[PDB]
């Protein structure tokens, strides 16, 4: 791996065949190089045989240990599985780079010298956290903002697609930005919206599963959080009711509300932690915002604030035809009767009755709605 | 049997500690505060019954620890929640230094810096016998500290100690030696050699740490 | 020795007029319609139970005066103090004017007082909603909602029940402009305290209609009697009989 | 020519693509490296790591004992009890506190004790120093200079204060308006040091069980008295402790224990001697007065809000690489942000250049940072996060 | 029960069965279904008998700590629960009050 | 918590803080400068308008105290509505009880003992500067929130006092003619206003021996805007 970068010609030219003709006899020579190795100095054959001494070296089971120390010179202390620690040799092809503390290593069973390193199985939470595959339709889907959008877009979309013009700026995109309104009015959504359009990989949670039984825990749980969004790759972490954290209260939790501030100090730590943060993205969802600390929402921690707002009339009706789309309607019902049918009404609220007036020409068996339809399910779905 | 000393953490004790175990010839065991907190159930009650029972084993010996108020917190009445371990360690170390088999061999000396957060039982009548205040230094004990904090500096024949400590009043000995210490800094930040006797009040603003606020109105 | 309870919110509403309305939400139901001829107002009076004596004669209505009359709904010991405050000045303004308030410049007074007691003072709001239904030479029938907010409006036709939009939406489906027909309005407020009301049968002891009308210069003001009730009730429900007759076609 | 593009480069750089796998024949890991390089000494010095060396596990020093040797050894749990190890050392190395490889029939000493602590601890120093300086933080000149004369002359040479006979000062307290302040300035602290940088966020220290924090501290107390001298970050202190203020059923002992165990750790009883220690927090009016002592708090460096000439300082140092129609004013910005802090006043530098780049320009105007901070500091003026805390209440 | 049975029958199975009859409506398949009532009063008996009737893996957790080392080792979240509910596929999530 | 600013509460160490806080408030205006001399004492204000609908005409800072006497205004304006009211009426209750005009010092005292008085609960957001003429010549006088009055020949108010006050020490020396003094003022003040100088960006007025207090030179100043 890692070749040579090289994209600039991409024509019919000596930039183009000069770099391909010469690099094809550098594989030349390497491969009459290589020949030479096995040709004339084979040994046996030097290839795998050397392998199958080390594999015959190596023990046919695993007495699996635990690193919690480092000295350089082909040994250290290792811990047992069932706790006696041992200060065993290390092998030679132990190769001597990706060894790290708490890591899984492959032991002899009878020097139980380290013999190499151990490939974690996977992890339990980074296949619960992560989100697989695309939720749903991209920002077509939306409708009536149109606004907010193109911002999220240029806070977080077009740094990925476009990451030439804050070359020329010379400037640094906005890191933190929390999204905020009235419930309902589609933030957790314009996150599955986000989600979709998104190549990088994708984090979230609840902030109402971060409160947990022990003190630190919630901390920690946190500290790991980040630390899988770190070692993935360029990540898009997306929190949503968080305001839950700091207004239900609750009796599981060991501690009260203390641990509960704790776990807020080491979170305002993690978004503006001094160690190098790197390509990570952090996009925040909550309707009641002024229960929170402001610190948490400063700049350099957060730089994005964006109200949502509830939908205009003319917003109203363009959800109408968003969501009636692939429905089939009879010519008697009306949408714009249903726009100011209620004064306070959110996008929720219309798609569960347009649901509901589906199961409800699902009762009679029939396919396409009517009016009265509608007319029974406004104070079925609102009205209680 | 029992001697406990208290005041604010400020007021100097500590030096004590180490002033008497500088003058007696004999076995000196020191305890931190929280030592004997762990969570292998009953470990804290080991450690307790070997440090007196080494303290036993020297005969001329006496046994210090400072600040107990980590493990005297006043036991409580309460369900679903309340420290345990804590109750083990203090019962124990009350017990075996008053309660059955009474012995004079070993002399437990106890610090403090507050007094209400102390369970009662410790501090009964005969588990500790001598309690003892520090005084704040009042007005010449200030001097007399700077004096002895600045007995390794070259001062120069002008200093008016207790014109000092007048006017640095309500300090104690940590700040006072604070004094003394930033007066060296403030020294070397100029360059000079030792410093004269006004050199040290543009220290004493800096160990203050007053607000800064452009207040000149008066 | 904590409590402001007077400063608006950091966005800009008030947290204690909301709590007053979600208050009010839990509160019981009363409702009112205009006609031509007159004005009705149908309650459903609360802890309707047997050991009740019932010897204040439809205490859910209150005669303000001999022409103009209220119903309120909340908090009953904040309800008697401002209908009281009521009585008080509305025959103030007969003692200064020999002549009866028409009928909304009381509920202007009635305004300005509960914002006065929502403006400062450091005290609790009274979380109670009126219904005002009367006559004048000015404007005929008049009717008036006061919310504890101090916002007042001239609805038509509305109530301030636990149910109140509920009401509202079927008023405003299934109201003919112009047509007094009183009968129809007693009909339409018998079907609306129906689909409203979780209970069913429309028991005739949990239910009170009070009138008011122009008659004669003197604006009669009754409450249907028991009798009278059950029979509008029972007529109400014989009624939807021939509804549930298309079925099949 | 275009289209016939794709003719040439592909005949030779699939060719390469078929070598390059073709030389690429020492893989699929897994737990290995290359195994020309991994397996390099895949030779005999392999063998003697077997009949040489053998096992030696870990083991852990009780009691000494008179004239022979005749030491007690505790394995980890698995037995307790006495031999003499071997005579390849002098009999001074032992010491209780201590570990030797210890075999489990010969017992030979094997290498010398070395102290035994927690992995999360060594984790924990850094070993990194971002790229921030002491020129790219402005705005607090005195409290830079402040905390220049803490951690250098120590570090350098000492003959100044050994010839003026003067301990320079240990506890140093850094402080600052929140969110912008004493974190970055750390980061150039780090920078600009040699000696091992010891981090410790406060929130981290709360275990599940009781007492453990207590442990850390010590061990990590342990191992930075192995050096000479090695600088302590603190952070965010309020949460580690606030005052004992204990009543009836017992309120946040847990934390209490480990910030009382730290304070005896920072005096008294022959203390870390050189150990540089340095704390910042967020609020400072509810620090308990014993770990206010000088002492452990001897400097209190305090950070404000820049009046006007840390503003324009500021804006110099964030906005040297935006471009701009050559003037600039820059100190008219300033007198628009009165009340504005240093990340606020990168925040309105960021939004400015993303307004420049909202349709198709280039250089962001003087309009273009008055549309920055009318919708930074005026626009979001709701929370600003400033005026609770600047009474840090 | 027979207008509650009903509705249930129209609420889980018919998108379980026909979900190309939704997709004949093109409405959202229903996820969240409330029951309340008294206590002792036709529920929990009811949800057991509709997944048995369904061929679908009832569900139910508690919040016991039991349970708990079956999920896994400590589990701090609840969510860990679908990586084996997804493991049978046709499942109904039920709990009490 | 919010007992800390319940009425009257100090500081840890110092004075209170919330007339402090008025300070720091004071630079959320428009900035004034005031220069006295010999000649007559010169005021000048900035208008800061911000749309061309409202009239700049009720974009009004500058007042007149009496015939003798204006001042400009800093800060919360319904702020200084009461002093210049409270100003206003007690120069003339002065005047009808001792027949005669008084000292600009009798009216920045009344202020300063106005300025302490807590309309209650808090200082008032303003800082006067007080200017014109009495039987001892010119005066100019600066009072603060904090009401500590003060005598100034030369002062620069508001937002971006200090580097105005900076420019103030590098220019302003003591026989400056009152043309003089106008220039400079009018050199500052452009360039410390972030727009372009108009016709009615700003407002000046001035107080001479002679003449009583000016009618603010309205559509005479473009004479001296246009010539420099
Ligand atoms: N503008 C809208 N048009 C249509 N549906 C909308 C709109 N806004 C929100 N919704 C509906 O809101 C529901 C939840 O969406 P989303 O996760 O984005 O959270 P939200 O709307 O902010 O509400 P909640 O906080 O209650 O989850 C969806 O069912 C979606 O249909
Ligand atoms: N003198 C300065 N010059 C330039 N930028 C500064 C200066 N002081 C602070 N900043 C800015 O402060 C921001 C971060 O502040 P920092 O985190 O260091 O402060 P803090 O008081 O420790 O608060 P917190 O760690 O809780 O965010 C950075 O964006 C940095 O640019
Ligand atoms: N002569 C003195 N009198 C009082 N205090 C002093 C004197 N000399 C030094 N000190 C200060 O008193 C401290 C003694 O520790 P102390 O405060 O008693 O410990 P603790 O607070 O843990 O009880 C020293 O740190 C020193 O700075
Ligand atoms: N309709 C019913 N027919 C028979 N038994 C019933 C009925 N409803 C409730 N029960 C009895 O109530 C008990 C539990 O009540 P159920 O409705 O199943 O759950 P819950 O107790 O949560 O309401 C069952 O053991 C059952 O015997």
């Amino acid at each position: 791996a890692s070749k040579l970068p090289l994209v600039t010609p991409h024509t019919q030219c000596r930039l183009k065949l000069l770099k391909l003709e010469r690099i094809k006899d550098y594989l030349l020579m390497e491969e009459e190089f290589i020949r030479n190795q096995e040709q004339m100095k084979p040994l046996e054959e030097k290839q795998e045989e050397e392998r199958s001494k080390v594999d015959d070296l190596r023990g046919t089971p695993m007495s699996v240990g635990t690193l919690e120390e480092i000295i350089d010179d082909n040994h250290a202390i290792v811990s047992t599985s069932v706790g006696s620690e041992h200060y065993v040799s290390i092998l030679s092809f132990v190769d001597k780079d990706l060894l790290e503390p708490g890591c899984s290593v492959l032991l002899n069973h009878k020097v139980h010298a380290v013999i190499g390193v151990l490939m974690d199985d996977t992890d339990p939470l980074v296949t619960v956290m992560k989100v697989e595959k695309a939720p749903q339709e991209t920002y077509a889907d939306i409708g009536g903002l149109d606004n907010q959008i193109q911002e999220i877009k240029e806070s977080v979309e077009l740094p990925l697609t476009h990451p030439e013009y804050y070359e020329e700026m010379g400037i640094k995109p906005p890191k933190g930005v929390i999204l905020y309104g009235p419930p309902g009015t589609g933030k957790t959504l314009l996150a599955k919206a986000v989600a979709n359009q998104t190549s990088a990989t994708f984090l979230r949670v609840v902030g109402s599963e971060l409160i947990q039984k022990y003190l630190g825990d919630g901390p920690k749980l946190v500290r790991e959080l980040f630390r899988v969004a770190e070692e993935h790759a360029p990540s898009i972490v997306f929190i949503d009711e968080i305001d839950a954290i700091g207004t239900k209260r609750y009796d599981s939790n060991s501690g009260g509300e203390r641990e509960i501030q704790r776990t807020m100090l080491e979170l305002l730590n993690q978004l503006d932690g001094f160690d190098s943060r790197g390509d990570v993205k952090v996009i925040m969802a909550t309707n009641r915002i002024e229960t929170l600390d402001p610190a948490l929402i400063r700049p350099g921690r957060i730089d994005r604030k964006i109200e949502f707002p509830l939908p205009d009339e003319k917003t109203k009706k363009r959800i109408f035809q968003i969501h009636t789309s692939r429905m089939t309607l009879a010519d008697d019902v009306t949408l714009d009767d249903l726009i100011m049918a209620k004064d306070d009404l959110s996008g929720a609220d219309i798609k569960a009755i347009c649901t509901e007036a589906g199961l409800m020409a699902l009762r009679e068996r029939r396919m396409k709605v009517t009016n009265e339809d509608f007319k029974k399910s406004k104070e079925n779905v609102l009205y209680k | 049997k029992g001697v406990l000393m208290y005041g604010p953490p400020g007021t100097g004790k500590t030096l004590l500690a180490r002033a008497c175990a500088a003058q007696t010839k004999a076995t000196f065991l020191k305890l931190a505060g929280p030592q004997l907190v762990q969570m292998f159930i009953g470990d804290g009650a080991k450690l307790v019954r070997d440090a007196f029972a080494l303290a036993k084993e020297k005969a001329p010996s006496i046994i210090f620890i400072d600040e107990l108020d980590a493990i005297g917190t006043k036991r409580f009445d309460s369900e679903k929640a309340g420290d345990r371990e804590v109750q083990r360690t203090m019962l124990e170390l009350l017990n075996q230094l008053d309660g059955f088999q009474p012995n004079t061999q070993v002399k437990v000396i106890a610090a403090t810096n507050r007094v209400d957060i102390l369970d009662p039982a410790l501090l009964r009548s005969g588990r500790l016998d001598r309690k003892i205040e520090f005084p704040m230094p009042n007005e010449e004990a200030r001097a007399r500290i700077m004096q002895i904090h600045s007995r390794k500096m070259n001062v120069s024949p002008d200093v008016n100690y207790e014109e000092l400590a007048r006017c640095t009043d309500d300090f104690n000995g940590a700040q006072c030696k604070a004094v003394c210490v930033e007066a060296g800094m403030i020294a070397l930040r100029r360059g000079a050699t030792e410093l004269t006797h006004e050199d040290y009040m543009e220290g004493i603003l800096e160990v203050q740490a007053k607000k800064k606020a452009n207040l000149q109105y008066y | 020795y904590d409590s402001r309870t007077t400063i608006f919110s950091p966005e800009g509403r008030l947290y204690q007029v909301e709590y007053a309305m979600e208050a009010i939400g839990h509160a019981g139901t009363c409702l009112g319609i205009l006609a031509n001829d007159g004005v009705l107002l149908a309650a459903e009076r609360r802890n309707i139970h047997k050991l009740l004596d019932e010897v204040f004669f439809s205490e859910k209505i209150y005669k303000l005066n001999e022409d103009m009359a209220c119903s309120v709904a909340g908090i009953t010991s904040d309800a008697n103090v401002l209908t009281n405050e009521l009585r008080l000045i509305a025959q103030r303004y007969l003692l200064q004017y020999q002549e009866p308030i028409p009928c909304e410049q009381l509920v202007t007074a009635l305004c300005d007082i509960k914002q006065a007691y929502t403006q400062f003072g450091g005290k609790r709001p009274f979380g109670v909603s009126l219904l005002y239904i009367g006559w004048d030479k000015h404007y005929g029938f008049q009717l008036y909602q006061s919310d504890p907010s101090g916002n007042y409006g001239g609805w038509k036709a509305t109530c301030i029940g636990n149910n109140s939009a509920a009401a509202v939406s079927m008023l405003k489906q299934d109201y003919k402009e112009g047509e007094m027909t009183l009968k129809s309005a007693l009909a339409l407020a018998i079907k609306v305290l129906n689909k409203t009301m979780d209970v069913s049968k429309l028991s005739a002891e949990k239910v009170e209609i009070a009138t008011l009308t122009r008659e004669n210069g003197k604006t009669v003001i009754r409450v249907l009697k028991q009798k009278e009730v059950e029979q509008l009730i029972k007529k109400h429900e014989e009624e939807e009989a021939k509804a549930e007759r298309e079925k099949k076609e | 020519y275009s289209r016939q593009i794709k003719q040439v480069e592909d005949d030779i750089q699939q060719l390469l693509k078929k070598i390059n796998e073709l030389t690429g024949i020492k893989e699929s890991d897994t737990g290995l490296a290359p195994p020309a390089l991994w397996d390099l000494a895949a030779d005999k010095q392999t063998l003697q790591s077997e009949q040489p060396l053998q096992v030696a596990r870990c083991t852990k020093i009780i009691n000494a004992d008179s004239e022979d040797p005749k030491y007690i050894i505790n394995v980890k749990q698995f037995a307790k009890f006495v031999v003499d190890l071997s005579d390849q050392v002098a009999p001074t190395d032992i010491e209780e506190g201590m570990r030797v490889g210890v075999d489990r029939n010969k017992y030979q000493i094997h290498i010398p004790l070395p102290p035994k602590i927690d992995p999360t601890v060594t984790m924990m120093q850094v070993e990194e120093k971002p790229d921030v300086t002491y020129s790219d933080v402005g705005g607090c000149k005195e409290q830079i200079e402040k905390l220049r004369e803490v951690v250098e002359t120590p570090l350098l040479h000492p003959e100044r204060f050994v010839n003026l006979g003067i301990e320079p000062p240990k506890g140093v307290l850094l402080f600052g308006p929140p969110g912008t302040g004493k974190t970055l300035c750390a980061r150039a602290v780090a920078n600009r040091t040699d000696a091992c940088f010891i981090r410790v966020i406060g929130s981290e220290l709360v275990q599940k069980y009781v007492g453990e924090g207590a442990r850390m501290v010590r061990e990590l107390f342990e191992m930075a008295r192995t050096k000479k001298a090695c600088l302590i970050f603190f952070d965010e202190i309020d949460a580690i402790g606030g005052a004992r203020f204990d009543d009836g059923a017992g309120g946040d002992n847990e934390v209490q224990r480990t910030m009382l165990e730290l304070i005896n750790q920072l005096d008294g009883f022959d203390p870390r001697g050189n150990i540089k220690v340095l704390m910042a927090t967020n609020r400072p009016d509810t620090l308990d007065p014993a770990l206010m002592r000088p002492g452990r708090l001897d400097r209190k460096i305090e950070f404000s809000l820049p009046d006007l000439e840390g503003r324009t300082h500021i804006f110099k140092i964030h906005a040297r690489s935006m471009s701009v129609e050559r003037d600039i004013r820059f100190e008219l910005l300033a007198r628009l942000c009165p009340n504005s802090t240093g990340a606020e006043i990168r925040s309105v530098c960021t939004e400015a250049g993303m307004f420049a780049i909202r349709a198709r320009r280039k250089i962001a105007t003087e309009k273009d940072f008055l549309e920055a901070v009318n919708k930074v500091i005026k626009s979001y003026a709701k929370f600003s996060a400033t005026p609770r805390y600047m009474t840090y209440n | 029960l027979d207008k509650q049975i009903k509705e249930i029958k129209e609420v889980i199975e018919l998108p379980v069965k026909h979900p190309e009859l939704f997709e004949a409506l093109g409405i959202a398949q229903p996820k969240g279904v409330l029951l309340y009532g008294p206590p002792g009063t036709g529920k929990t008996l009811l949800a057991r008998a509709v997944a048995h009737h369904t061929d679908c893996t009832f569900i139910r957790v508690s919040g016991s700590e039991l349970v708990q080392k079956f999920i896994g080792e400590g589990a701090r979240m609840v969510r860990e629960l679908f990586v084996m509910a997804r493991e049978h596929a046709p499942s109904i999530i039920f709990m009490d009050e | 918590s919010e007992y800390d600013r319940g009425v009257n509460t100090f500081s840890p160490e110092g004075r209170l803080f919330q007339v402090e806080y008025a300070i720091e408030a004071i630079k959320l205006g428009s900035t004034a400068i005031g220069i006295q001399t010999s000649e007559g004492v010169c005021l000048a204000v900035e208008k800061r308008i911000t749309s061309p609908l409202m009239e700049p005409s009720s974009i009004e800072k500058i007042v007149e105290i009496d015939a003798h006497i204006g001042c400009a205004m800093s800060g919360l304006i319904a702020d200084a509505k009461t002093l210049i009211d409270k100003a206003r009426v007690e120069t003339q209750n002065h005047w009808f009880t001792y027949n005669e005009t008084m000292t600009v010092e009798s009216v920045t005292q009344a202020v300063s003992n106005l300025a302490l008085q807590f309309a209650m609960s808090r200082p008032f957001g303003v800082a006067l500067l007080f200017g014109g003429v009495d039987e001892k010549g010119p005066q100019l006088f600066h009072m603060d929130p904090s009401g500590t009055f003060v005598q100034c020949d030369a002062r620069a108010i508001g937002s971006a006092s200090e580097g105005a006050q900076s420019s103030l020490q590098e220019v302003y020396h003591k026989s400056m003619t009152l043309k003089e003094a106008i220039k400079s003022s009018l050199i500052i003040l452009k360039q410390v206003m972030e727009e372009k100088l108009n016709a009615t960006n700003i407002e000046l007025a001035t107080v001479q021996p002679g003449q009583n207090f000016h009618m603010f030179t309205k559509e005479e100043l473009e004479e001296v805007i246009k010539d420099i």
